[PDB]
């Protein structure tokens, strides 16, 4: 329950 | 009533150019 | 229950 | 129940 | 039940 | 029950 | 029960 | 019940 | 009443330009 | 009432050009 | 009155120019 | 009454031009 | 009344251009 | 009530250029 | 339950 | 009410250009 | 779309002698 | 695509001995 | 793509002998 | 992609002999 | 993108005899 | 990215003679 | 990137002989 | 990045003579 | 496998 | 494996 | 494997 | 393995 | 392993 | 291992 | 290892 | 090990 964001993520990430 | 008006958010994941590049 | 982002997600990820 | 943006979700990724 | 964005989806791809 | 966006969706993705 | 978009879908893709 | 857009289907792709 | 009017959202999942170019 | 009017949404999956090009 | 007028959406899947080119 | 008037959608899945090209 | 007047929708399933073309 | 008007979004996931580029 | 940032979250990072 | 309006995030992950560049 | 070709010309267009 | 194509020509456009 | 030739031209445009 | 093509020619564009 | 290729031309353009 | 070449040309874009 | 190449000309982009 | 490269040219971008 | 040993393709163009 | 040994091929464009 | 051994590949292009 | 031994690739081009 | 020994690429270009 | 021994590479541009 | 002995590699530019 | 011995590379320029 968040606003104008992330919330209850895990895992996030580009790669290059 | 929980947010208000106008938000605004922008997530970039921007992995650019890569490799060989002769402009 | 989120506004205008991301909610309750696991991954994410751009590659290459 | 979102407004705007994603929720609920488990995987996002492109890929190259 | 969410607005002008996804909700509810478990996977999200491109691929190439 | 959405608008102008998916929802109860499960898979998504482009191929190439 | 959407407007202007998908919904109740299960899968979704292009491919190539 | 959906206007103009895609309601209560299962699977979609193009193919090539 | 959930959410107003005027809402905007752009998601890009854009793997660009690959290979070789010789413009 | 859930959401207003003049909303907008635009998702891009978008694998770009790929290969030889010699334009 | 569950959304408004004027809304507008539009998803793309674009796996592009693939292969070979010589324009 | 659930939506209102000028609504607007396009979805595109386009494996666009694939292949060898010489033009 | 569920839905209002003017509405547009144009989905597109396009694998274009397939294998060797020498215009 | 939940969210207000006007509200803005955009994620862009852009692994750009790769390979050989010779313009 | 955060606003405007990340909360819940387990892992981010780019890389290259 | 948990958040007000006008609020702004932007989020960046950028692996910027890599490789040869001879422009 | 595979060109599983050996040993011999395969997606020719213009061969030509011109003299 | 897979031009897995060896001892030969393959793709070729343009051939020519113009003279 | 995978362009998995050996020993002969491949994917050639424009060979050419002007003059 | 992967080129993985050994003795001869590969993804060429223009050889020519101009003269 | 593997350009895995030895002892031949491989990805070139433009190889020419202008005179 | 994987030039693994070794004993030919590789990437080359304009080899050239002008005369 | 891997430019793992040896004995010979590897990413070179524009060899020339202008005379 | 890794040009592990020995006894050849490599990365080069213009090579010219101009005379 | 795709092609056999001593394979030999000899093209000629004259003027 | 997709050719095998000893191949030739020759080319010959001539003016 | 690719390409056997003792490959010749000879191009000759006169004006 | 990609290719054998004794190789060779000879190009001429003449004006 | 990529390629063999004793391998050989001779060009020639002449105006 | 991507050569072997013995390689050569000759290039000649003549105007 | 990426290359081996006695290699050679001879470039010629001439006007 | 990344190279053998006895290697020459030569470049000649001229005008």
């Amino acid at each position: 329950q968040c606003c104008t964001s992330i919330c209850s993520l895990y895992q996030l990430e580009n790669y290059c | 009533h929980l947010c208000g008006s106008h938000l605004v958010e922008a997530l970039y994941l921007v992995c650019g150019e890569r490799g060989f590049f002769y402009t």
